[PDB]
Formats: C-alpha cells, sequence, structure tokens
RNA sequence: CAGUAACGGCGAGUGAACAGGGAAGAGCCCAGCGCCGAAUCCCCGCCCCGCGGCGGGGCGCGGGAAAUGUGGCGUACGGAAG
RNA sequence: GGCGCGCCGGGCCCGGGUCUUCCCGGAGUCGGGUUGCUUGGGAAUGCAGCCCAAAGCGGGUGGUAAACUCCAUCUAAGGCU
C-alpha cells in the first residue's frame, strides 16, 4: 500500500529468516583467536617468513584491472626451468610453486626470473645438521645474524616509470586521434563483409574473363 | 532511543494514532506494493512511470569489467598531476610539455567538458571524444594512445 | 598388456561377440539372487581401474536394481495440495540405479566399506551392477599406506553420504560455470550461504 | 623352496646363467606376443 | 603517420614480446599413438560392427549419402561426429573395395 | 532479539576531535573544578612530572 | 561484485557468477603404457626384546593369497631406458 | 606430553644436466533425443528414468538454436589431503 512519492522496492524477507541469522558478535573473539593462532604459527617456524612462501610478480586478468600487478599463486615451471631451480625443490626452501600457470609474454617471465635469482640472493639457508655444513650453505657468520622478515617476503609494489616534459612533435600534433579510433572501430567491425565481396568479386571476376 | 519517539505521548490515546473510523487493520491494500495494475494503478502511474512491460535486448552473461571505461574531464585533467609539473611548464620557455598519464590514475577516456588553460599537453589515454581531442588540440598538444 | 585389449572389447558392445556374453551373463545374473557375492570380477580391467587390486581383504558383490523411474508412494491418486504437486506417475529419482546398488550392497554389509562400482549388464526389468568392497579391519588392508585411508571413521558408509563416483554424479558439483549453485560445500551449503543474512555488528 | 635354495646357494657363493622358462599369465603372455618374443603360446579354453 | 598502440580495432591490445614455448604435455591426450592403433583395428577384427554401422555401409554402398549421414547423426548425436563416422566408414568400404578387387 | 543493532560506529575524524576536545578541556582550570576535581592547591593545572 | 546480469500470469516476487581486496595456504596417488626370475601380502609354530595402541628381529622341505596381476619405478607439471 | 642430547638394532644404498630411442591413459561413459524435477540459467544450468549410444591432430567448455572455419582453454567418465 504505497503512499505518495519514494522508490518501491523489494525486500527479501519472504522467507523465513529468522531461523538462519548468522550473528558476528564473535568478530573481536575470532580475531584474536586468528592471531594468536598467527603468533604460534610464527614463532613454530622459527627463522623462517612468517607469511609464507614468496609469490610471483602477476598481472590481474580482465579490462579494469589489467594495469594493476598484484601477487600471484606461485611460480611457474618455465621461469623456475630457467632460474635453475628444480622443481621438487622449490617449495622445499620456500619458493611457491604452481604448475597450472602459462607464460605467453617474455618480459614477466624475465620478471619473474630476475625476483627468483633476487630471492636466491637474499635468502639465508641453514646446514641441516648444524654441526656439519655443506657446500649449499651460508656462512656462520650470517646465520647469527638470520631473522624473520614481517609482511609479504619481498612485497610486490606496481612502480610507474615517469617520462619527462617532452617537446612536441608536429607529427604528434597532426595526429588525428578520435577519427583513428572511429576509423579503426569501423575496420574492424566490417573486416570479414569486405572479405567476402571480395571474394565474390574475384569469382564474378574469373566468370567475366573465363 | 525510545525516550524520544512518538509513542511515549500516545499513551492514553484510544486508538494510538491510527484513528477510530479506520482502524489500523493488518494489511488492507495488500502485501508490498502488490496492485500494480489494479488499484494502484494511479500510484504507479503518477510517480513511476515505465514500471510495467520489457523493453531492450536481453543480455545474458554481463561483465562490468567488459563494460569498465571510467571517464575524466579536460577540467580535471590537470588535477592528476601535481602543481609542480604545472607551474615548471608555465615557467617553462623551452616549449617542453608534461605528459598526462590518465591511465596510472585510472581514468580510460577523457571527455572534454570545460576550459583547458593554455599550456601545452602530452594526454595519453585509452580513449578520446571528438572535443575533448579538439581542444587538446586548440590549446596546442598532443593526444596519444596506450592500451 | 591385456586390458587395453578387453577394455576396447568392452567398449565395442553392439558386437556380437560381446552380444553373446552379457546376454548370457544377464541370463545368469537373472536367474540367480539378488545379493551374492561375485567371487571374482566379471570386469578385472574396470575393476583395477576403480580400485580393486586382487589381494586379500576385497570383496566384490553383484546386486540387482529394479529397473524403472520411481511412481511417487502415495495412496491411490491423491497427492493432497496444489495441481503443481498431482503428477506421480512420470516422476524420476536424484540418484542413478548405481548409486542405489551400491547403496543396499553397503547396506547389507555394515562392515565394509563401498570404494566404486560399475557395470555388468541390463535387461529391460534389472540392471545389474558389481560393487567393490574393501574389509576395513583386515591387515592386508590396514598395513598398506595407500589404502588405509578407508580405515578411518570419517570414511564411514561412503555409499550412503554420496561420496562414490555414482552418488557423486548425481550430487551436481564439479569446477565450473556450470555448477554455482553447489559452491561452497554441497547445493545445501550454496543455499545455505546465499541465504542468511550477514547481520554485522557495525552494520 | 627351489629358489630359497637358490638364492642360499647364490649368498653362500658370493660369501665364499638363466634357464629358459615359461612365462604364465596373459599380461607378459600378449605382451610377448605383440613384442614378438613367443615361439609358441598355449591358451586354456574354459 | 603514427601507429600508436590502441585498445580497438582488429589488432588491438598492449603489444608485447610473445615467447614461444613448447606445448603442454596434457594437450596431446587422443593423439593417436601406433600401439593403440594397432591394438584397436586388432579389437575391430576379432569382433565386427555395430548393427547401425552395417546398415550405414550397407547405404554407402548403395550411395545414398545425404540419407546415409541423417541416419549416423540420428543414430549418434552431433552432426560433426556424423561427418567423422561417415567418412570412416567409406574408408573401411574402400579397403573393402580393395580387397574384394584383389 | 540478539540482532539489536548494538554497536554504533562514528567518523574517524570525529572521534578524534573528542579527543582534542577532551585534551583541550583538561587545561582550564575552571572546567576541571566544574567536573569535581579538588584541584585547589595543585600548582599548575596541565600537571607534568618527571619521566621517572 | 548486487539486490546487478537473469528468471517471473515479466505480476507479486525471485536472483547468482566472474574479476578485485582479504582469512588461510600443501600438495599428491593409482589403473593403463611398460621393465624387473611375484622382486609382494596374510596367517600359524619356536626363540630373543618390548609389551594398557600386540609390534621389531631370526628360524621354519609351515599353511595360504596372488599371473583372472601383488610390490618397486612411474601419472599429464610428462615419463622410462641407454 | 612435546621440543632437546646420546647409544643399540633395523630399513635405503638413492641424485642432477644434455643427447638418442621408446610410451602415454579411466565407456552403457561422453554426447544426442524425449520426459519429469530443479536452477537466475533464458531454443533446455544441474539431476535422473527410457531409447539411441561414440571418437582419438579426439572429447568437453567457449551463457541464442544450427552449418562452415580459424582460434582460446582444459583433459571427464578412478582416489587421498
Ligand atoms: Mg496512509
Ligand atoms: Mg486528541
Ligand atoms: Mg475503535
Ligand atoms: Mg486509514
Ligand atoms: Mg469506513
Ligand atoms: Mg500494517
Ligand atoms: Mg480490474
Ligand atoms: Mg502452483
Ligand atoms: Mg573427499
Ligand atoms: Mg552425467
Ligand atoms: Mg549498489
Ligand atoms: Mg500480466
Ligand atoms: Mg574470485
Ligand atoms: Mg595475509
Ligand atoms: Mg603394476
Ligand atoms: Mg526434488
Ligand atoms: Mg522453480
Ligand atoms: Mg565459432
Ligand atoms: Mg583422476
Ligand atoms: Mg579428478
Amino acid at each position: 500500500a504505497p503512499s505518495r512519492n519514494g522508490m518501491i522496492l523489494k525486500p527479501h524477507f519472504h522467507k523465513d529468516w529468522q531461523r538462519r541469522v548468522a550473528t558476528w558478535f564473535n568478530q573481536p573473539a575470532r580475531k584474536i583467536r586468528r592471531r594468536k593462532a598467527r603468533q604460534a604459527r610464527a614463532r613454530r617456524i622459527a627463522p623462517r617468513p612468517a607469511a609464507g612462501p614468496i609469490r610471483p610478480i602477476v598481472r590481474c586478468p580482465t579490462v579494469r584491472y589489467h594495469t594493476k600487478v598484484r601477487a600471484g599463486r606461485g611460480f611457474s615451471l618455465e621461469e623456475l626451468r630457467v632460474a635453475g631451480i628444480h622443481k621438487k625443490v622449490a617449495r622445499t626452501i620456500g619458493i611457491s610453486v604452481d604448475p597450472r600457470r602459462r607464460n605467453k609474454s617474455t618480459e614477466s617471465l624475465q620478471a619473474n626470473v630476475q625476483r627468483l635469482k633476487e630471492y636466491r640472493s637474499k635468502l639465508v639457508l641453514f646446514p641441516r645438521k648444524p654441526s656439519a655444513p655443506k657446500k649449499g650453505d651460508s656462512s656462520a657468520e650470517e646465520l647469527k645474524l638470520a631473522t624473520q622478515l614481517t609482511g609479504p617476503v619481498m612485497p610486490i609494489r606496481n612502480v610507474f616509470k615517469k617520462e619527462k616534459a617532452r617537446v612536441i612533435t608536429e607529427e604528434e600534433k597532426n595526429f588525428k586521434a578520435f577519427a583513428s579510433l572511429r576509423m579503426a572501430r569501423a575496420n574492424a567491425r566490417l573486416f570479414g563483409i569486405r572479405a567476402k565481396r571480395a571474394k565474390e568479386a574475384a569469382e564474378q571476376d574469373v566468370e567475366k574473363k573465363k | 532511543p525510545s525516550r524520544l519517539r512518538k509513542t511515549r505521548k500516545l499513551r492514553g490515546h484510544v486508538s494510538h494514532g491510527h484513528g477510530r473510523i479506520g482502524k489500523h487493520r493488518k494489511h488492507p491494500g495488500g502485501r508490498g506494493n502488490a496492485g500494480g495494475m489494479h488499484h494502484h494503478r494511479i500510484n504507479f502511474d503518477k510517480y513511476h512511470p515505465g514500471y510495467f512491460g520489457k523493453v531492450g535486448m536481453r543480455h545474458y552473461h554481463l561483465k562490468r569489467n567488459q563494460s569498465f571505461c571510467p571517464t575524466v574531464n579536460l577540467d580535471k585533467l590537470w588535477t592528476l598531476v601535481s602543481e609542480q609539473t604545472r607551474v615548471n611548464a608555465a615557467k617553462n620557455k623551452t616549449g617542453a610539455a608534461p605528459i598526462i598519464d590518465v591511465v596510472r590514475s585510472g581514468y580510460y577516456k577523457v571527455l572534454g567538458k570545460g576550459k583547458l588553460p593554455k599550456q601545452p599537453v602530452i594526454v595519453k589515454a585509452k580513449f578520446f571524444s571528438r572535443r575533448a581531442e579538439e581542444k587538446i588540440k586548440g590549446v596546442g598538444g598532443a593526444c596519444v594512445l596506450v592500451a | 598388456g591385456a586390458y587395453k585389449y578387453i577394455q576396447e572389447l568392452w567398449r565395442k558392445k553392439q558386437s556380437d561377440v560381446m552380444r553373446f556374453l552379457l546376454r548370457v551373463r544377464c541370463w545368469q545374473y537373472r536367474q540367480l539372487s539378488a545379493l551374492h557375492r561375485a567371487p571374482r570380477p566379471t570386469r578385472p580391467d574396470k575393476a583395477r581401474r576403480l580400485g580393486y587390486k586382487a589381494k586379500q581383504g576385497y570383496v566384490i558383490y553383484r546386486i540387482r536394481v529394479r529397473r524403472g523411474g520411481r511412481k511417487r508412494p502415495v495412496p491411490k491418486g491423491a497427492t493432497y495440495g496444489k495441481p503443481v504437486h498431482h503428477g506421480v506417475n512420470q516422476l524420476k529419482f536424484a540418484r542413478s540405479l548405481q548409486s542405489v546398488a551400491e547403496e543396499r550392497a553397503g547396506r547389507h554389509c555394515g562392515a565394509l566399506r563401498v570404494l566404486n562400482s560399475y557395470w555388468v549388464g541390463e535387461d529391460s526389468t534389472y540392471k545389474f551392477f558389481e560393487v567393490i568392497l574393501i574389509d576395513p579391519f583386515h591387515k592386508a588392508i590396514r598395513r598398506n599406506p595407500d589404502t588405509q585411508w578407508i580405515t578411518k571413521p570419517v570414511h564411514k558408509h561412503r555409499e550412503m553420504r554420496g561420496l562414490t563416483s555414482a552418488g557423486r554424479k548425481s550430487r551436481g558439483l564439479g569446477k565450473g560455470h556450470k555448477f554455482h549453485h553447489t559452491i561452497g560445500g554441497s547445493r545445501r551449503a550454496a543455499w545455505r550461504r546465499r541465504n542468511t543474512l550477514q547481520l554485522h555488528r557495525y552494520r | 623352496q627351489e629358489k630359497k635354495q637358490r638364492l642360499l646357494a647364490r649368498a653362500e657363493k658370493k660369501a665364499a646363467k638363466r634357464p629358459p622358462v615359461l612365462r604364465a599369465g596373459v599380461n607378459t603372455v600378449t605382451t610377448l606376443v605383440e613384442n614378438k618374443k613367443a615361439q609358441l603360446v598355449v591358451i586354456a579354453h574354459d | 603517420a603514427l601507429r600508436y598502440p590502441m585498445a580497438v580495432g582488429l589488432n588491438k591490445g598492449h603489444k608485447v614480446t610473445k615467447n614461444v614455448s613448447k606445448p603442454r604435455h596434457s594437450r596431446r591426450r587422443g593423439r593417436l599413438t601406433k600401439h593403440t592403433k594397432f591394438v584397436r583395428d586388432m579389437i575391430r577384427e576379432v569382433c565386427g560392427f555395430a548393427p547401425y554401422e552395417r546398415r550405414a555401409m550397407e547405404l554407402l554402398k548403395v550411395s545414398k549419402d545425404k540419407r546415409a549421414l541423417k541416419f549416423i547423426k540420428k543414430r549418434v548425436g552431433t552432426h560433426i561426429r556424423a561427418k567423422r563416422k561417415r567418412e570412416e566408414l567409406s574408408s573401411v568400404l574402400a579397403a573393402m573395395r580393395k580387397a574384394a578387387a584383389k | 532479539k540478539t540482532w539489536r543493532r548494538w554497536h554504533r560506529r562514528v567518523n574517524t575524524t570525529q572521534k578524534r576531535y573528542a579527543i582534542c576536545s577532551a585534551l583541550a578541556a583538561s587545561a582550564l582550570p575552571a572546567l576541571v573544578m566544574s567536573k569535581g576535581h579538588r584541584i585547589e592547591e595543585v600548582p599548575e593545572l596541565p600537571l607534568v612530572v618527571e619521566d621517572k
């Protein structure tokens, strides 16, 4: 029974919703539960990073988001085999791996390759038994100053290049951008139909010439 | 607060603010906004014209990411880049022009709403409107594309 | 190996070799009773690729589900209700007859656990399924690490929670855009996340 | 028990050739046929 | 002129140096190995054909190919599968014609 | 019911406005005696001590 | 994301998903293809040890299971052999 | 109880890179038709009954049915966590 003027609306309460209402009164108890669990995990893996492994440079999928770079799932096998880290040794020394990632580009692969080689220059790997080091172990001086780092290991930020104040060329001042966009729109929409009309013109051409 | 509300001053009034001829019955006009076509016709036509019926094509799987192209204007095109570039490109007698990369600021399409100050630029967008391009050319300065 | 040959043989079913075989098998199974122990699988390759490693502790049953749809178990006509819910004759049941087969075999053997199940034969009025059972208290099973998972209490009666292949195919799950109405644990977990108010503290 | 006598003989010999055999089982038999190392194949009828 | 990388058009997109990697080893599933080809035509020489296949081979022998194709697509399903099975039965029937020739 | 809206939120800048007004009203000697704290013999009102 | 795309005597009403930010984060294994003298497993008896989660070792011309296929390598990120 | 140390016995005598030669897959299941239920899923999203019922440069997905044709992306019909 609506009155004079006001938005007509459809509240989704026609079901019996009072038997199922999730109330958030354990929000701070759940946060202190999670951070006590996080402190226990971070002190039970004692020199290792609390954030877990390292996760690669990854560009977001869709048109809204492809200019932003975020942390991905794991390093792909192709940048692992370029960085020389073995498939089953990467996650055991702390490098996350998913095999499902492709690498369709080259420069993102080389960014992940340089990021892995930076990680291997940065990590301090302890000998397995302390009384007997091996060839792939760090030196006992930097073993003394090893410690955890908080937050995500080598944080991933989308740094932007900065291009200086150019003096403008007259080719750029005679570039007609709106006509170029609409002309490319029209060519892309009409690519196929012009091709089949060229095909029909070719077949009537060979009919008129043969 | 219930201390400030109405029902603290409707005690002792034998109908509690809902009349005595027409009592406060439960649901007299149907539940919700029922009776659109039938008996609330003139509310829905004096106050929500357009409400009944279909118009336009059905699009089964819409993705706002595909339809994403947010706009900026030539008024606020200089807002994106700090004041030091403006005052340096005003003091700068060499004709060098700053680059305004609108995409990293987060706007894909430059539309041209208002007056742009007479100061050269390289506006670097993903789309352009015709009037925005003509105003940047009329200031003297170029419109480059990035995808 | 032979199992590639006999699996191509079982894929050729309208070939008259296999038509004679499954017709005589279906006759024999129709004569024999509803729930009897098969001593060894009729289809060893499919038994092995479903999990039957022929050692001590795996048994195989051969059970007969009665073929057909499901008419609504209601007195004579008379579903007392609105005319959407009148029809009783052409209703169909949500689980496959393979799942019903492994269900009643795993019910008849309460001590044993359904691994998987497969097909052997059919006629117009019955279908026949051989279901693989594992004895979880036998020590050739219990001392083998890659199959002592069946000996845990969470895997109690897989066939009735619907966790095998035949029960799994009737819950409507799997990755994709085809299975939006089950994300969460299951179909009801999907429904239950969707139809609750998350009334926060601060709203 | 013949293999146990053979292996104890070999173990005491090392602490001090392969004869040809039948090859049973339908998988070994059919891979020997399709790799063509069989000289004849006996097949049970039942 | 100037060909800036445009967001629209037939050659749209941010230009990138496409690497050439080997295809992943999941992509070759169903690429017919010659051993499985041998197993499969051995099994077909054991067991023969289906009844709908025999009637389809007979319609290809009489050569009414349109009703043959409609027959396979009604008794198998998709028209792509029907084209494939008609072409395979024509190949089998051609092998029978060559064997019956000599 | 339990799902009464118990908890209320207020904006960060006016939370900080209120914390600044509470500090700045603890520096006028009238508004401290007005709250009632007997400070008639305190040597100076924004009363600071050694960090010892 | 969204009370959106969408369903609905298109009426009342119903109504997801992707992408993004977070919590957490861990991956793996068979059958098949194969190659290794079934290289595998269960149970009884005796001796030693421990035994309130009946296990470790040896001895058995001890019994079974298993070639209608157990174990070792090996699984789509390929893998094996030389 | 766990994290620590040492002794006895047992088990395993293991890896990586390059070249060459081989090998590779789950069927009354997929899919199609029809019926019924369900889903926001709309020329049928999922589920099931009946019938038809495959293939291997194959098969599925690619939110309008269908044919031709490029592509894209995965590998179902087995299992643990
Ligand atoms: Mg009123
Ligand atoms: Mg009054
Ligand atoms: Mg009254
Ligand atoms: Mg009234
Ligand atoms: Mg009246
Ligand atoms: Mg009322
Ligand atoms: Mg009327
Ligand atoms: Mg009704
Ligand atoms: Mg599970
Ligand atoms: Mg199905
Ligand atoms: Mg909104
Ligand atoms: Mg109407
Ligand atoms: Mg997401
Ligand atoms: Mg985190
Ligand atoms: Mg084996
Ligand atoms: Mg139902
Ligand atoms: Mg409905
Ligand atoms: Mg197409
Ligand atoms: Mg699998
Ligand atoms: Mg799987």
